[PDB]
C-alpha cells in the first residue's frame, strides 16, 4: 500500500 | 529593492503551479542572489527540489529558511513532507506538530499531519486531522479525497452519494486546471469517475517521474535492434520491489526459473533490499541474473546498469504502487517496456508501451481505458503459486460428527499414510474424499480444537491446530515452506455455523460499498440461516458494517468477522465456506486465487475496469462459466441458487476442486511458454521497424 501524498505549502513574499 | 526578490519568488510561485518546474528552480535561485537571508525563497525553492527528487539539498534549503526564521511554520510543514518521503517518519512527525504549535489554524499542516496518521493504520486520528484541516480551509482538495479514502477503508458510507460527486466535482477541475489530481491512480478504480478521468489521473501521476528524471539530462538510450550480442536468446527485465514477502511474488516467484534458457535470458531488478525470506532466496537463485538495485538509488545510473544488461523487453510489475522507481521506465534503458501482473490498471504514460492481460480482462472494446496497447495471454493474465506454495492443500479428508466436505476439514503431506492406519475409514465418492467416522482418534483431534491445544500425536503422525501454525513453523504459515504437519481446519475455530451456508469474502473492506453490501443483503435474505463470512480489515470497520447490514434488514448475528490470518492459514481456511461472492466494485485478485485453490466456487459480475473483470477471468481460465454473472439479478440468482440446491452446490463444488488443477489457472509452465510466445510476438514486431501495436493473435 503506498504512502499517502502530502501537500507543499507555497510562501507569498511580502 | 525588496520588491525585487519579492517579485521572483512570487513568480516562481505562479510557474510552479503552471507546471514549469524548472523556470521556478531559477527563479528562485535569482531571489537568493539578490536576498541572501531570504527565508521564504529557501523553503518555495527546497519544495521544487523535492519534487525534482534532490531530498537532500531540499533538506538543507528548509533547514536554512528556519534558521532565518525559527517560527516560519510553513517551512516545517514542507520538511515534514520530505523527511515522510525519506521514510523518516519520526522526523516528519516532529516536524508537522512543530509547524501545528506554531500555528494551530495551519490547514495544510493539519492535513500532512493526516497522512501519517492514515499510513500508519489510525484511522480515527486520520479522519479528525483531515476534519480539522477541511475546517480551517474549506476548499482544500488533497485533505478531502484523502479523507474519503478513510471513510472507504473503515466503510463509513455517511453522504456517500454526495461524497462521490464531491470527489468527481475535484477531479474535473483539477484536470480542466491542468493540476495533479488529488485522487491516486491505485484509487481511481473505487470512484464513479469516467475512464478518460482514470486514464489522466494515470497520466498525470506518471508525469511526475519526469520531473525527477529531466534533472539527470540523459540522452536516449541506444537499444539493441537483433539478438545476436546474446547468443539468439531474447532478454527480459523483471523490475519490482516485491521480490520478497509480498503477494506478487506469492504470485509469480516461479516464473524466472522456469524460463527456457535455450531462448530466454531473465534478469530479475529488485527495487527493494533483501527481507531474507525463501521467497526472495529463490528469485535469486532461478534467475539467470539478480541484480539488487535497492543499492543504486540514483535513477540514472539504475538505468545505466539495465541498459549496459542488455534488456531487450523491460516489464514493470510496480505501476502506481509502493516500492515503485518508474523514473526507471521513464529514462527507456530498453526499446519495449510492458505493464504486468503487479499493477491493476494504465501507467497512462507515453514510457509504457504495453499491458501484459487477457480478452476476458480487457476486451477490444474498452482498450480506450490503457495507454498502452493490449498484449493478450491466452487464458488469463493472472498467475499464482500455490501448486508449489499449498500442496498440502491438494487433497483433504473430513471427520463425520455426526457428512460435510467443509465442518471439520484435514490436510496434509502425510495424510494418506496416517489413514492407512485407520481401518474404519470410509471413502466417499463426489477427487475422492475420505471420512473419519466419529471414533477414539477423532475425539482426540475434536478435543484438541476445543481445549486449543497447539498440536497432537496419533501413531507417529504430528496433528497441529489449524489457528497454531506460527507457534508450530513459522515459515509454514507464510507460505515460505510447506507445512509437514496434518493440520486441522473447522468452522468451530472461526464461530461459524454447523448447520448452515457459509458465504465468504476475505478482501479487504474497502472493496465493499453500499451497493455491494446491498446485493449480499438481498442474497442472504433468500437463503434462510446462512451468513456472511468478512475479515476484521480492519476492525474499526465491523460495527459500520453491521450496522449498515442491519438498516438493509439483516440481523447482525448474519455477518461474521474473523481476523485477517497468516498466508497459509488464510488460503487453508477458504476450504470451510461454501461459496465466495467476490466484489464487483473491485475484484479479489490474489484473494480470488487463494478461494479457487480452496475449491471454493466464487460468483463474480465483471464490470468494466480492468480491476472489476479479474475474477471473470480466471473464472473463464478455470472453466466455470456458470459462476460468472451478466448483472446483479444473476449475481444473486446464482449465489442462491448454490446456497438452496445442495446437489448443485456439491457438483459446483466438485468442478472447481478438480478443475484448478486439470484448467490452466494454476499451471506455471504453461503460463511461462505462453508468456514466451508473447514476448517473442512482441520482439519480431519490434524487429521488423513497427512502433507497439496490439499483439491480440
Ligand atoms: C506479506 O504480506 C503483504 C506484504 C505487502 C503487501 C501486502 C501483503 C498481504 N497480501 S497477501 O496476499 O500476502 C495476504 C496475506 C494474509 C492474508 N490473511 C487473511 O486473513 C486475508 C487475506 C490475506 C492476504 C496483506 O494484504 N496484508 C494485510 C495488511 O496490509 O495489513 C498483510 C498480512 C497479514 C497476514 C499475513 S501478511
Amino acid at each position: 500500500t503506498h504512502e499517502t501524498g502530502t501537500t507543499n505549502t507555497a510562501t507569498t513574499a511580502t | 529593492c525588496p520588491t525585487h526578490a519579492d517579485s521572483l519568488n512570487n513568480l516562481a510561485n505562479i510557474k510552479r503551479e503552471q507546471g514549469n518546474i524548472e523556470e521556478a528552480v531559477r527563479l528562485y535561485r535569482k531571489a537568493l542572489e539578490v536576498f541572501p537571508e531570504f527565508a521564504a525563497a529557501h523553503s518555495n525553492l527546497a519544495s521544487v527540489l523535492q519534487q525534482q527528487g534532490k531530498l537532500q539539498e531540499a533538506l538543507m534549503h528548509y533547514k536554512e529558511a528556519i534558521r532565518i526564521s525559527p517560527t516560519f511554520a510553513d517551512a516545517y510543514s514542507n520538511m515534514g513532507n520530505t523527511l515522510k518521503e525519506m521514510q523518516d517518519v519520526q522526523g516528519a512527525l516532529q516536524c508537522y506538530t512543530r509547524a501545528i504549535q506554531i500555528n494551530p489554524a495551519f490547514a495544510d499542516a493539519h492535513s500532512n499531519l493526516a497522512s501519517i496518521h492514515k499510513d500508519s493504520g489510525n484511522i480515527p486520528e486520520a479522519i479528525a486531522s483531515y476534519r480539522t484541516a477541511l475546517k480551517l480551509k474549506p476548499d482544500f482538495p488533497d485533505a478531502y479525497c484523502n479523507l474519503a479514502h478513510c471513510l472507504q477503508i473503515v466503510c463509513d458510507w455517511t453522504d456517500y452519494d454526495e461524497r462521490m460527486k464531491k470527489l468527481v466535482s475535484i477531479v474535473a477541475d483539477q484536470l480542466e486546471k491542468n493540476r495533479l489530481p488529488s485522487v491516486h491512480p491505485h484509487h481511481s478504480m473505487l470512484y464513479p469517475l469516467s475512464h478518460g478521468f482514470r486514464k489522466a489521473i494515470a497520466e498525470r501521476h506518471g508525469n511526475l517521474c519526469l520531473d525527477k528524471i529531466n534533472v539527470l539530462h540523459k540522452p536516449p538510450y541506444e537499444h539493441p535492434k537483433d539478438l545476436k550480442l546474446s547468443d539468439g536468446r531474447l532478454r527480459v527485465g523483471y523490475v519490482s520491489s516485491d521480490f520478497g514477502n509480498h503477494p506478487t511474488s506469492h504470485l509469480m516467484q516461479s516464473i524466472p526459473g522456469m524460463h527456457n534458457p535455450d531462448k530466454f535470458e531473465v534478469f530479475c531488478y529488485a527495487l527493494s533490499p533483501d527481507d531474507g525470506t525463501n521467497f526472495r532466496v529463490k528469485v535469486m537463485a532461478e534467475a539467470n541474473h539478480f541484480i539488487d538495485l535497492s543499492q543504486i538509488p540514483c535513477n540514472g545510473k539504475a538505468a545505466d546498469r539495465i541498459h549496459q544488461d542488455g534488456i531487450h523487453i523491460l516489464v514493470n510489475m510496480n505501476g502506481y504502487t509502493k516500492g515503485a522507481r518508474n523514473e526507471l521506465f521513464a529514462l527507456r534503458p530498453a526499446p519495449i517496456q510492458a505493464m504486468w501482473l503487479g499493477y491493476p490498471g494504465t501507467s497512462g504514460a507515453l514510457f509504457m508501451d504495453y499491458i501484459i492481460t487477457d480478452q476476458e480482462t480487457s476486451p477490444a472494446e474498452v482498450a480506450e481505458q490503457y495507454s498502452e496497447k493490449l498484449a493478450y495471454m491466452p487464458h488469463t493474465f493472472f498467475i499464482g503459486d500455490h501448486a508449489n506454495m499449498f500442496p498440502h492443500l491438494k487433497k483433504k479428508a473430513v471427520i463425520d460428527f455426526k457428512i460435510y466436505d467443509n465442518r471439520i476439514v484435514l490436510n496434509g503431506i502425510d495424510l494418506k499414510a496416517f489413514l492407512d492406519s485407520l481401518p474404519d475409514v470410509k471413502i466417499v465418492k463426489m477427487l475422492n474424499m475420505p471420512v473419519i467416522p466419529m471414533n477414539t482418534i477423532a475425539e482426540a483431534v475434536i478435543e484438541m480444537i476445543n481445549r486449543g491445544q497447539i498440536q497432537i500425536t496419533i501413531n507417529g503422525f504430528s496433528i497441529s491446530n489449524g489457528l497454531a501454525t506460527t507457534q508450530i513453523n513459522n515459515k509454514a504459515a507464510t507460505g515460505e515452506e510447506v507445512p509437514r504437519t496434518i493440520i486441522v481446519t473447522t468452522r468451530s475455530q472461526y464461530g461459524l455455523p454447523e448447520d448452515a451456508i457459509v458465504y465468504c469474502n476475505f478482501n479487504q473492506l474497502y472493496k465493499i460499498d453500499p451497493s455491494t453490501l446491498q446485493m449480499w443483503a438481498n442474497i442472504l435474505k433468500r437463503v434462510p440461516n446462512s451468513v456472511l463470512w468478512l475479515l476484521r480489515f480492519p476492525a474499526v470497520g465491523e460495527p459500520n458494517i453491521q450496522q449498515y447490514a442491519q438498516n438493509m434488514g439483516l440481523p447482525q448475528n448474519r455477518i461474521i468477522f474473523s481476523p485477517v490470518a497468516p498466508k497459509e492459514e488464510h488460503v487453508r481456511r477458504g476450504q470451510l465456506a461454501d461459496v465466495c461472492l467476490d466484489t464487483p466494485l473491485c475484484n479479489g485478485h490474489t484473494t480470488g486465487m487463494d478461494v479457487l485453490w480452496a475449491g471454493t466456487p466464487m460468483v463474480t459480475m465483471p464490470g468494466e475496469t480492468l480491476a472489476s473483470r479479474v475474477a471473470a477471468s480466471q473464472l473463464t481460465c478455470l472453466g466455470c462459466l456458470e459462476l460468472i454473472a451478466k448483472n446483479r439479478q444473476e449475481y444473486e440468482d446464482i449465489a442462491v441458487k448454490l446456497g438452496t440446491d445442495l446437489e448443485y452446490l456439491k457438483k459446483v463444488r466438485g468442478k472447481v476442486w478438480k478443475q484448478r488443477i486439470s484448467s490452466p489457472l494454476f499451471n506455471t509452465k504453461q503460463y511461462t511458454m505462453e508468456l514466451e510466445r508473447l514476448y517473442l510476438q512482441m520482439w519480431e514486431h519490434y524487429a521488423a521497424g513497427n512502433k507497439p501495436d496490439h499483439m491480440i493473435k
